[PDB]
């Protein structure tokens, strides 16, 4: 049915992106 | 400190004359370009979506159970003795039911005669201009038992027996599915037509249920619900004069001078509920016939 | 009437020093040899107060907490909160279930103010804590003679009028009147500024109680000799005590940065109330009620108050202050970190600040050649020439014919900064031999001394006879030193290139001009000579005389000369040059004799070569000074004697028509007068001093710079910046950091002010066009108090776009921190595009769900209704309250994300004011971290489980993140071409109108 959105997949992708972007930023600020 | 009025350099409000012309001209051109860019982007976005199908509909599923007359705080209180304290509900009911008058469904190019008993979903086709305008299943105003605006214009408020016509939220391409009698072990006793979306009204607590009295369901074919022969909806672009199924509930023998909260619930697989949305699939109305 | 007490303290002091010994003992009633009876001590001790200055006033710990909690910026936040918070109080006592849109806001603003106060208090507290661990002063007791017996008692137990005996090495307890001295040379460095140790003579010499020799002063150390004196002043009644009390009673003034913050708040409120009143008229024109019109006016003024700007500004200043703390440039005042960048006139002290306040060997004259010994503090200068035998002869005369050496603990300490017992000249000679001729410990004992003749008043001489070191066998070495004119007369042989030559007038006059050369250079010259007593005519064993001098006083062999002066600090000349490069006027304010001040000024850079004074021109033309025109002289020396007889207008004339000015022999009070004269011009002044005489100048000035170790505690407490390493280059570092942080402040403020347009516009049109709310309040807090925090802070780590140390100091009345150009760029152009992008995302989301942009007009009426659960969209579908509300919240979240998207480009464009983003380069690692953390934080605020239930920020459909991309790219491209046109077309309309 067109009345259903896979909010779980998008939510998980958003959490994954947040984690990756944050650790990458930490890498840039804590660079060595 | 506020004498920025004038200066020897021909200053008004802070700047010279030619400077005002230059800045005003720049802002006019700049804001004009900004407005043009915004309208152009909005045009491309308008081109993205279609004319008879919204790109997203999960925010309208499941549909909601709306009640007429619509009431602020969902309370229907009036004095049956006074014909003025209940005129608001009468006005709203008449205004909404005027779209269902016997004379409104005259033309056949738009209104199509549909079965007197609930039938299967009448699929008109697809959502395009290929099949042009669509047919509308007629809904006889007499299908509402004692609140039709045909014999008693008041709808029952005159002698303390109100009527609250229940309606289903229109959803494009929605096909209601009544619960199979196999799973029929949770909802109360109701008529079972596999082509009728059931609706049952009850109280809310041990006091409201007792003080309610007698419920009287009115609908197409005498079934307490909505007939499936009126769905799916094809939007306002393909079905301009589409009439949705209606249903009425009369609260005969209600405790006078007492506010009773009743909840009507529409059951079905496609009908859900929510603890935050008091109108998703159900609704609440607190009535008080204080004569 | 304290305005008169302050003036009484500003007036120069007077005394009763010129009194006969009988008159003095009569005025105070004290025995000249036995002092006073012990019972007479308690009659004065418990009468006026112990001999100690009254401690400074105490400001309790919580006072600073409240100071930061109130401030001026926090006051605007307090009033904004007040309006919002007072609304919910009236709402709670009346309705059943209100909304937290204003209550949460009021409490948030209040918490912001309190948090900023806590952080500021922590930083300032750490500054004061480390300052306390450095000011560990221990009591120093005095040697008082009472009842004819000597007794060492605490300084606070000393009273007025009791014989005090000060030994060579003891610090003068209180102000004394010398009655008997034996060659005592007190060090009046911290009080008057006289570099060369001044001898104390019981006889009255000068009218001035300071220049006179019969007065010992508080906080002055007795370099050498011994003396006796009667106490005249005690406690706060002393000279330095009155100076310190005057410093404690001076007004700090308004720092330039604080005035800039106030001006910024003024413009902020200007646009706030302007938009509020104009929208009030607009709302009424839209036929709204007065109740709603007042509601709107308040909402507009409140929504225009930057909440997160307070913490960002505080941390922004704290970062630069920490960079200063890393280089020992401590700042007790958090906002004093910028004051250096706005300074345009630096008034420096000579002795102690510019110089090392240490008599050091400067030049030497041997073999008819001047040899300049390195005068640096860290031993990093050009080494002199040491290969001839005459250098050895001079080093022997200096290292041998010297009374004392170093002390007990002076073993691990450096050769220069280590203590030495004796006269300052002897210490300079000892250090010169210890650094240039190996050691003097074993060199002094290797030549056993027999008979030594110390300095004499009549027939002034200083000699000593020693035994021979190795097998050369001349058997004796008689060394002598003294005044060049006196030693030259008692000499016949002259050492040259290693051998000996007669006293021919040809080379004798060469020595004469060398002496005048070193004297005019601003140094103290001393002649050294030695002689080998022929062991064939005079015995090799025991043959000496002391009463009827036997050693030949004449016919000695002159070796050379040894000049000395307190040299300037290593980086002082280069620092003065750098300050002059940036356009800062260097003015010397000292209490030393002009003879030395002029030379030091010419050596550090305050007076460049070629510029003549009113006296130099007259000396070059052999004409009276009253004839030359003062306009022909670029530089000038202002004597303190004449400054006393000067008016307020004449001082201005001196400062205007003269670029290089040197104020000599100026009392501390006159230093304050000079500071006030410099401030009368309207220019920012910075005073750098070390002694207590600089306390009034360091306090009144916009910023005082004190020496961490070489500076007295009074002027160190009265200043606003402390140099723990005493590196005068810290002045250059401070001015560079001040201008740098000023520019970064402009950038960060622009970044924060640009976000207010797409913040307020959603609510504005929500009222105007009656459409569903595009952006909520929670999202706004997530923007100004969330995402944008890191970018605004990282904008402080930016670096110079050009040579900041090449441009002139900023004008307080012309170059403002936040001018109309900044508002024109943030509120006028960039913010507008950000708002357009946000509205684009809003319409995109609503139209994709079935609510086309056209259909949204006038829908708010029934959109906010909690009971109309049959709202029709453009497709005919009926929506309930929570369904359309979920769409509104999932629309607000995307609006916030759009704000972040446009903030990317806003941060990039605000990162540079004139240069291109590629010319500067995004090498700011904190800035890149800000972008990554900002984006990640936003994505988390939208996709975290439970946000639509906690913060009503629902997850976003991925396709929404690219809605604001073209807008951000457009912002970047537009601002880039703007800066490119400003770069290729300077002074044009683009720059004069958009360069913030
Ligand atoms: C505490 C607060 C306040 C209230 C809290 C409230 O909750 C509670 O405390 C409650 O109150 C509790 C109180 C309880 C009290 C008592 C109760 O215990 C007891 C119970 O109460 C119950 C009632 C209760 O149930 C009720 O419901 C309470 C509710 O009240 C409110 C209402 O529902 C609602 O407001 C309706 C209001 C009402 O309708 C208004 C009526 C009018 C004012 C008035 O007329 C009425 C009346 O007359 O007033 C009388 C009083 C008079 O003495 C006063 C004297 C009048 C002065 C006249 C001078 C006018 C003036 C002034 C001059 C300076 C200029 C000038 C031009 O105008 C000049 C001109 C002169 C010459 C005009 C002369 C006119 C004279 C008029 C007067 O004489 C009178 O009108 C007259 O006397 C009349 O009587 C008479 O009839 C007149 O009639 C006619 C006149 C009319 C009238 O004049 C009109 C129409 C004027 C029109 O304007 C004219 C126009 C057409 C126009 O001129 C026109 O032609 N235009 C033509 C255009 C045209 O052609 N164009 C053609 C085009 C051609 O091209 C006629 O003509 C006249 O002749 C005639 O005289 O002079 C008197 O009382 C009566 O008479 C009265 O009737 C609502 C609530 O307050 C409350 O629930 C009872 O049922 C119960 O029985 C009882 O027991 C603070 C609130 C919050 O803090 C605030 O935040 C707020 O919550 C939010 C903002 C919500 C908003 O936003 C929401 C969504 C989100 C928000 O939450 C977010 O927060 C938003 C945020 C905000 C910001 C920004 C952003 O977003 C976010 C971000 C910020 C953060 O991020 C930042 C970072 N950037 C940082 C940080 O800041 O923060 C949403 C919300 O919806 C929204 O609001
Ligand atoms: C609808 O209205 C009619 C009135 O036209 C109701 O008539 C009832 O008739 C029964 C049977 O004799 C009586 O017990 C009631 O007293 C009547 N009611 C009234 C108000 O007159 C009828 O019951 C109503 N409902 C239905 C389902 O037909
Ligand atoms: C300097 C500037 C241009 C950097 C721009 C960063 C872009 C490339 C990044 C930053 C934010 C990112 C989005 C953040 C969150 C999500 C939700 C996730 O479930 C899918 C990816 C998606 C949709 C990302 C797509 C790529 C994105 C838009
Ligand atoms: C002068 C030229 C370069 C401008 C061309 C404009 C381009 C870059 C703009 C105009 C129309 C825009 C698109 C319009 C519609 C959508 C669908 C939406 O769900 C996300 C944004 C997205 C995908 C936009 C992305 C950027 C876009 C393609
Ligand atoms: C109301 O009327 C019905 C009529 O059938 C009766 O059975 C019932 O008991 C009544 N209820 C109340 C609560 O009065
Ligand atoms: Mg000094
Ligand atoms: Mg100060």
């Amino acid at each position: 049915d067109p009345f259903y959105y896979d909010y779980e997949t998008v939510r998980n992708g958003g959490l994954i992106f947040a984690a990756l972007a944050f650790i990458v930023g930490l890498i840039i600020i804590l660079s060595k | 400190k506020k004498f920025i009025w004038n200066s020897e350099k021909k200053e008004f409000l802070g700047r010279t004359g030619g400077s005002w012309f230059k800045i005003l001209l720049f802002y006019v051109i700049f804001y004009g370009c900004l407005a043009g860019i915004f309208i152009g982007t909005i045009q491309v976005m308008l081109l993205t979506i279609s004319e008879f199908k919204p790109t997203y509909q999960d925010r309208v599923a499941p549909p909601g159970l709306t009640q007429i007359p619509q009431s602020q705080k969902t309370e229907i209180s009036f004095r049956p003795n006074d014909p003025q304290s209940y005129e608001s509900y009468v006005v709203s009911i008449v205004r909404f039911l005027e779209k269902y008058k016997d004379l409104a469904q005259k033309d056949d190019m738009i209104f199509e005669d549909c079965g007197n008993v609930p039938s299967e979903l009448k699929e008109r086709g697809e959502y395009n201009n290929e099949r042009g305008e669509r047919k509308v299943c007629r809904f006889r105003l007499e299908w509402l038992g004692n609140c039709s605006g045909l014999n008693d214009e008041t709808y029952g408020y005159k002698d303390g027996k109100p009527c609250v016509i229940i309606k289903l939220n229109r959803v494009l391409g929605f096909k209601p599915k009544p619960p199979k009698n196999e799973s029929l072990e949770t909802y109360p006793v109701m008529k079972y037509n596999p082509y009728v979306l059931p609706v049952h009204c009850t109280g809310k607590r041990d006091e409201d249920k007792e003080k309610v009295g007698t419920m009287e369901y009115f609908g197409l074919g005498g079934y307490p619900g909505f007939p499936l022969q009126y769905y799916p909806y094809y939007g306002k672009l393909l079905q301009p004069k589409y009439l949705q199924p209606l249903m009425a509930v009369q609260f005969t023998n209600l405790t006078m001078d007492t506010e009773i909260r009743i909840e009507c619930k529409a059951y079905g697989e496609n009908i859900g509920y929510s603890e935050k949305d008091r109108f998703q699939g159900r609704f609440d109305v607190k009535i008080e016939v204080k004569s | 009437k304290e305005r008169d007490m302050d003036e009484l303290k500003k007036e120069v002091s007077m005394d009763d020093h010129k009194l006969s010994l009988d008159e003095l003992h009569r005025k105070y009633g004290t025995d000249l040899s036995r002092g006073l009876t012990p019972a007479r001590a308690a009659e004065i001790l418990a009468r006026d107060g112990p001999n100690a200055l009254t401690p400074p006033p105490t400001t309790p710990e919580w006072v600073k907490f409240c100071r930061q909690l109130f401030g001026g910026f926090s006051m605007l936040l307090w009033i904004g909160a007040i309006l919002c918070f007072l609304a919910y109080g009236i709402q709670a006592a009346t309705e059943e279930e209100p909304q937290n849109d204003n209550l949460y806001l009021g409490v948030v603003l209040s918490a912001v103010v309190i948090i900023t106060g806590c952080f500021s208090y922590y930083q300032e507290a750490k500054s004061s804590k480390i300052m306390e661990s450095f000011k560990n002063m221990v009591p120093q007791q005095a040697l008082v003679i009472r009842n004819g017996e000597k007794m060492s008692i605490n300084a606070e137990e000393v009273v007025v009028g009791d014989l005090v005996e000060v030994k060579g090495g003891d610090r003068i307890p209180a102000d004394l009147r010398i009655i008997s001295a034996n060659g005592c040379k007190v060090d009046n460095s911290s009080l008057t500024g006289e570099s060369e140790p001044q001898t104390r003579s019981p006889d009255f010499t000068n009218e001035n109680p300071l220049e006179t020799r019969n007065i010992a002063f508080f906080s002055t150390n007795c370099v050498e000799g011994t003396a006796r004196g009667i106490v005249v002043y005690t406690g706060d009644r002393t000279v330095m005590g009155r100076i310190a009390t005057l410093a404690s009673g001076l007004e700090g003034g308004q720092t330039p940065i604080a005035a800039e913050i106030e001006h910024f708040i003024h413009i902020i409120t200007g646009v706030a109330v302007f938009l509020g009143v104009s929208f009030f008229i607009l709302s009424l024109i839209l036929e709204y009620t007065w109740l709603e019109a007042v509601i709107f006016l308040i909402g507009i003024i409140v929504a225009n108050v930057p909440e997160g700007l307070l913490a960002t500004v505080t941390v922004c200043l704290t970062l630069t202050a920490k960079r200063m703390a890393r280089k020992n440039c401590l700042v007790k005042n958090l906002e004093a970190v910028e004051t250096l960048g706005s300074t345009s006139t630096i008034c420096s002290d000579k002795t102690g600040t510019l110089t090392q306040n240490r008599m050091t060997v400067a030049h030497m004259w041997f073999d008819n050649q001047i040899h300049e010994a390195d005068t640096t503090e860290n031993q990093s200068g050009v080494s002199f020439d040491k290969t001839s035998a005459t250098w050895l002869a001079l080093s022997r005369i200096a290292g041998l014919c010297n009374r004392a050496v170093f002390q007990a603990n002076q073993e691990n300490l450096p050769i220069l900064k280590r203590a030495v017992a004796g006269d300052a000249s002897e210490s300079a000679l000892l250090k010169c031999i210890e650094l240039c001729c190996g050691s003097v410990k074993e060199m002094r004992e290797r030549y056993t001394k027999i008979v030594e003749i110390p300095f004499n008043s009549t027939n002034k001489y200083q000699l000593s006879i020693h035994k021979n070191p190795n097998t050369a066998e001349p058997r004796h070495l008689l060394v002598m030193k003294g005044a060049p004119e006196r030693i030259l007369d008692r000499c016949s042989s002259i050492l040259i290139h290693g051998k000996e030559q007669p006293l021919d007038e040809e080379l004798k006059d060469a020595f004469q001009n060398a002496y005048l050369e070193l004297g005019g250079l601003g140094e103290r010259v001393l002649g050294f000579c030695h002689l080998f007593l022929p062991d064939e005519q005079f015995p090799e064993g025991f043959q000496f005389d002391t009463d009827d001098v036997n050693f030949p006083l004449d016919n000695l062999c002159f070796v050379g000369l040894i000049s000395m002066i307190d040299p300037p600090r290593a980086a002082v000349p280069d620092a003065v040059g750098k300050c002059r490069s940036a356009g800062i006027k260097v003015i010397m304010v000292t209490g030393d004799h002009p003879i030395t001040a002029k030379a030091i000024a010419k050596g550090v850079g305050i007076i460049s070569e070629g510029n003549e004074t009113v006296e130099d021109i007259a000396a070059r033309l052999n004409i009276p000074v009253s004839q030359v025109n003062p306009r022909d002289a670029k530089a000038c020396v202002v004597h303190g004697s004449d400054l006393k007889d000067m008016t307020s207008e004449q001082l201005d004339d001196i400062l205007k028509y003269h670029t290089e000015i040197v104020f000599a022999r100026t009392s501390p009070q006159q230093k304050l007068i000079i500071v006030e004269g410099c401030q009368r011009q309207g220019a920012i002044v910075a005073v750098t001093g070390d002694g207590v005489n600089d306390s009034p100048a360091l306090k009144k000035a916009d910023i005082g710079v004190a020496m961490g170790i070489a500076g007295s505690d009074v002027s160190k407490q009265a200043a606003d910046m402390i140099l723990l390493d005493d590196n005068f280059a810290s002045i250059v570092t401070g001015v560079e950091e001040g201008r740098l942080i000023f520019d970064n402040l402009k950038k960060s403020i622009a970044y924060t002010l640009t976000s207010n347009i797409p913040e307020i516009t959603p609510f504005l049109i929500f009222i105007i066009a009656n459409i569903p709310l595009p952006l909520g309040t929670v999202t706004i807090l997530c923007i100004d108090l969330g995402t944008d925090m890191v970018p605004a802070i990282s904008l402080a780590y930016e670096q110079a776009e050009s040579d900041i140390m090449k441009r002139q100091p900023r004008n307080p009345k012309t170059d403002k921190l936040v001018n109309e150009r900044l508002i024109s760029m943030a509120y006028g152009q960039i913010g507008m595009i950000q708002a357009l992008g946000g509205f684009f995302t809003y319409f995109v989301i609503l139209a994709e769900n079935g609510f086309l942009p056209i259909h949204l007009l006038g829908l708010r009426v029934n959109w906010d209704d909690r009971w109309i659960n049959d709202v029709e969209d453009s497709y005919g579908q009926q929506w309930t309250y929570e369904q359309r509300k979920i769409v509104e919240f999932t629309c607000h979240t995307a609006f916030f994300v759009s704000i972040v998207v446009v903030q990317w480009a806003d941060l990039v464009i605000c990162k540079t004011r004139r240069n291109s983003v590629f010319q500067q380069g995004m090498k700011n690692k904190i800035l890149i971290f800000g972008l990554f953390e900002e984006t990640a934080l936003a994505a988390f605020l939208s996709y975290c489980p439970g946000m639509g239930v906690a913060l009503r920020m629902y997850p976003l459909k991925p396709t929404w993140w690219f809605c604001a991309f073209p807008y951000s790219l457009l912002i970047f491209v537009y601002d880039e071409v703007r800066k490119l046109i400003i770069r290729r077309r300077p002074g044009g309309w683009v720059e004069k109108e958009t360069y913030y």
